[PDB]
């Protein structure tokens, strides 16, 4: 079929009608980013000329090719450790939550560690690790270096970042962590997105329930959907295929009488053996150069992803972002990092407008001949009475001189309406 | 069939006609002995990278050696870690900030001799959280942080015919 | 070792050039690495074979060099794009992006020229001295719920004040720095106090 680009929605635009949300939902969006790549390493002489003095001596006629290949792979491994360090080691101190997790109704048990098991990971992190040969590869001079930061250390970093975010808001990212009650921190985040504090406090129980439910939805989504962590699995698969391809190239003859170097040396004397070995060296060297080039390009892609993940860690977790769609879909409130195999998962908590209502609007109100404009919100009408309300949440208030300002007269503003401004 | 390796008794169920075996890598990993019909596994002789851990020559000529992915019983202050067998560094139970990375959470430093330790991720700080307590700064400092970024690279050029066929 | 980021780039390019030049001393299976010696000693039927071996090895070395330079150049381009972004957002403005323009709350930045690069001196505001205070989300005065307009409500243990969030500066709580929404029965943690109306 011809694909659809989405449902059509004609917006009911007019010069005097504004829609304003009367309710909202708390949404948690999952973003998965690769951070690191498996740190492979290949001994160029072992791969090309394993246990053979004659081949190694012939290989010396190609100069420094093996040295620069080993250097390139070493540089990749170092880069992977740097990528992990830049994404996760962004907190100076290891923060811990208090024993009594009273956060004003907000439940964080799904994202905080649960020490009942030997590895102090959270349940969501356990899901990520559970969702997402070595001898056969290793035997040809292809070793794998362990990451500098172990899974337990990544979990400890995410735990520290999360404890800081919950108990200190964004203050731990700019200097010394300052303790704050979590509803007050949420009040600051609501102010950040342009919603007043009383909206949060009056609806604190509803907001806490919506948050806890959304986290549960994330738990179920990860538990159910098999292809959710495809971004990390694809990286693992690409590296596994690259190693399998490199190893399989050793079975190629490349025009030689045999792919096995030992059989050539067992059967032939140097005047013929050198020709057969040169053919094997040329093919194996070309295969190794192809592998290294692919790893450098893939590593550059991983580096770009890791830089993005580090940027999101700084701007979405250690602060509150005003960049649209950078920290999830909606108005960003806060984010929580989670460790994942070779990567990071961000749970972005966003404010999303829900229920819709039409209202009549005007750019200004004409009271005594002076033009009154709203200081913080907009002027709305329900069809009979005029009120002033904050832009992102319908909360009508009587229009007074304390929430409006005066500039000019009624003859200049197009669309100004007549009404009464009260002066308590 | 010739090669170098370690011969062990195999638990592979070879069929009566099979004379040797191969791994996932398509390299020989098992052989049937031509005199007694025993199945042997062939593993390569132990190998791995050799890395030298060192403080600079301005401070000391003492070094430590990491045998990457090798057991400490095969190589001949000998510390076996996940990264490999580290020889010459004294293992301590005191954690510190990472200086020279070894791998798998292990770092090394020169403090005299070279020591190895599990790296610290930072000092612990339990925040005094409660439902009705807020900390507010009463003073401040002005900080200047230095960030260094590459902008350009040396503009080299090579004449391909001059280089190859001068 | 402070300027290691720029020195590493210089070193990588120097090593790449040294490696490329050193590849000319390799025989690649030829009788000699020197093209002039082959042409001085051999006639075309044998010289072409020896030269083809040298061409293959030198061409492979040059292709390897160019590929490494393209990958390194892409890395430098990414760094330069980041530096240009920081120049625009940290020097020609004030950023609200956490840790983008230094560690702390960004105030301003100053660029400095460096060999093949740029150094930014980021001037940030960092909170220093700490003090504990008792807090409340709202104050109940006449049965109405009062919320702070710009700061937070704090107490030193006996008196309640309103202060800006990032610097302790207690002020008397008045109707000019608070707003009223709803009553005292909805806000969890509301405390009783007096709001003054000058
Ligand atoms: C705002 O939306 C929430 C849901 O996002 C509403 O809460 C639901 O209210 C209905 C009442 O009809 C209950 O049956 C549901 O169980 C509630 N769900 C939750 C999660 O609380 C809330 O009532 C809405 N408020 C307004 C004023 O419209
Ligand atoms: C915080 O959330 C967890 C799970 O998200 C809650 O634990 C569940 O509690 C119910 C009790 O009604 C049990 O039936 C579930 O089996 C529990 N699940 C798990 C995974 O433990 C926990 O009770 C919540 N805490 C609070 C204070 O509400
Ligand atoms: C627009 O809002 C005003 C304010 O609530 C409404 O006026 C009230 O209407 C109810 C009817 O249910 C009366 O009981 C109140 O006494 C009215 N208050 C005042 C101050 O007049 C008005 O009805 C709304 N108009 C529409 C079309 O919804
Ligand atoms: C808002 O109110 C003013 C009066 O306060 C309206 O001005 C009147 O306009 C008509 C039409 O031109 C004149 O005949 C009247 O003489 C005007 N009144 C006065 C006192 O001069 C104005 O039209 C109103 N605007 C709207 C949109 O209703
Ligand atoms: C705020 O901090 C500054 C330093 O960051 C304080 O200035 C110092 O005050 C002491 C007084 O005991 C002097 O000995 C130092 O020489 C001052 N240093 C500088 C750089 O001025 C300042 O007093 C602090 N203010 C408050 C109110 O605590
Ligand atoms: C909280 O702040 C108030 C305001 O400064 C303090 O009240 C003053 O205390 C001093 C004692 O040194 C008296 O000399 C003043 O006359 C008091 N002023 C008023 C308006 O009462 C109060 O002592 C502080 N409380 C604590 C526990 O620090
Ligand atoms: C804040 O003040 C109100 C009174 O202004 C307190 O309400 C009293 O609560 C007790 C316990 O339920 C009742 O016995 C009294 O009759 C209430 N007073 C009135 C006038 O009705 C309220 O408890 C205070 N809150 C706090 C936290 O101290
Ligand atoms: C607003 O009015 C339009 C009619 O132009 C209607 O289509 C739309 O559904 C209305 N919105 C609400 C929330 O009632
Ligand atoms: C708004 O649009 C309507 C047409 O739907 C028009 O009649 C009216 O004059 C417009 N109002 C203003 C202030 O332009
Ligand atoms: C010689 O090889 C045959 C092969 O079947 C085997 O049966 C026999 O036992 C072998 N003899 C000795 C002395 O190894
Ligand atoms: C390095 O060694 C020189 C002596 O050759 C000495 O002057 C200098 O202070 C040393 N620097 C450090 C950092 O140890
Ligand atoms: C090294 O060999 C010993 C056997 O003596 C074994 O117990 C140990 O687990 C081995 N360690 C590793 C890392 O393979
Ligand atoms: C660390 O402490 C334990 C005691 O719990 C001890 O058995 C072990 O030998 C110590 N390790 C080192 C390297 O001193
Ligand atoms: C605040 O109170 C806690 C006690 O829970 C204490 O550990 C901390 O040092 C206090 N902070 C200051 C700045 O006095
Ligand atoms: C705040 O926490 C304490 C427990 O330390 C509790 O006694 C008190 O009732 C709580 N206050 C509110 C308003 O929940």
């Amino acid at each position: 079929y011809t694909m659809s680009l989405g449902a059509e929605n004609s917006v009911a635009y007019s010069n005097n009608s504004i829609a304003i949300p009367t309710n909202f939902t708390i949404s948690v969006t999952t973003e998965i980013l690769p951070v690191s790549m498996t740190k492979t390493s290949v001994d160029c002489t072992m791969y090309i000329c394993g246990d053979s003095t004659e081949c190694s001596n012939l290989l010396l006629q190609y100069g420094s090719f093996c040295t620069q290949l080993n250097r390139a792979l070493t540089g990749i491994a170092v880069e992977q450790d740097k990528n992990t360090q830049e994404v996760f080691a962004q907190v100076k101190q290891i923060y811990k939550t208090p024993p009594i997790k009273d956060f004003g109704g907000f439940n964080f048990s799904q994202i905080l560690p649960d020490p009942s098991k030997p590895s102090k990971r959270s349940p969501i992190e356990d899901l990520l690790f559970n969702k997402v040969l070595i001898c056969a590869q290793k035997f040809n001079g292809l070793t794998v270096l362990p990451p500098l930061l172990t899974d337990e250390m990544i979990a400890q970093y995410t735990s520290a970042l999360l404890a800081g975010t919950i108990t200190s808001g964004w203050t731990f990212g700019a200097g010394p962590a300052l303790q704050i009650p979590f509803p007050m921190q949420m009040a600051y985040r609501f102010n950040g997105i342009g919603v007043t504090q009383n909206v949060l406090y009056e609806n604190q129980k509803l907001i806490a329930n919506q948050f806890n439910s959304a986290i549960g939805k994330i738990q179920d989504s990860l538990s159910s959907t098999p292809s959710a962590l495809g971004k990390l699995q694809d990286v693992v698969n690409q590296n596994a295929q690259a190693l399998n391809t490199l190893v399989k190239q050793l079975s190629s003859n490349f025009g030689a009488i045999s792919s096995v170097l030992n059989d050539i040396l067992s059967r032939l004397d140097p005047p013929e053996a050198e020709v057969q070995i040169d053919r094997l060296i040329t093919g194996r060297l070309q295969s190794l150069q192809t592998y290294v080039t692919q790893q450098l390009i893939r590593a550059a892609e991983i580096r770009a992803s890791a830089n993005l993940a580090a940027t999101k860690m700084s701007e979405c977790v250690l602060g509150q972002s005003k960049r649209v769609d950078f920290c999830g879909k909606g108005y960003h409130l806060m984010s929580f990092p989670q460790s994942a195999p070779h990567g990071v998962v961000f749970l972005h908590v966003t404010y999303v407008p829900a229920q819709e209502k039409n209202f009549t609007t005007a750019p200004a109100i004409c009271h005594d001949g002076k033009a009154h404009f709203p200081r913080e919100g907009v002027f709305v009408s329900n069809g009979t009475h005029w009120f002033v309300t904050q832009r992102n949440f319908y909360e009508p208030q009587i229009i007074t001189t304390d929430n409006t300002f005066v500039s000019g007269n009624c003859d200049v503003v197009i669309g100004i309406v007549n009404n009464t401004v009260y002066d308590p | 069939l010739t090669g170098t390796g370690v011969l062990t008794e195999s638990n592979k169920k070879f069929l009566p006609f099979q004379q040797f075996g191969r791994d996932i890598a398509d390299t020989t990993d098992a052989v049937r002995d031509p005199q007694t019909l025993e199945i042997l596994d062939i593993t390569p002789c132990s190998f791995g990278g050799v890395s030298v851990i060192t403080p600079g020559t301005n401070t000391s000529n003492q070094v430590a050696v990491l045998y990457q992915g090798v057991n400490c019983t095969e190589v001949p202050n000998v510390f076996q870690t996940r990264a490999g067998c580290l020889i010459g560094a004294e293992h301590v139970n005191n954690s510190y900030e990472c200086d020279i990375p070894i791998g798998a959470g292990i770092c090394a430093s020169y403090q005299q001799s070279i020591i190895a330790y599990t790296m610290s991720l930072g000092a612990e700080n339990s925040v005094a959280y409660s439902n009705n307590s807020i900390a507010i700064p009463t003073n401040f400092t002005i900080s200047v942080t230095t960030e260094i970024l590459p902008v350009s690279m040396t503009k080299t050029s090579v004449d391909c015919t001059m280089y190859i066929c001068g």
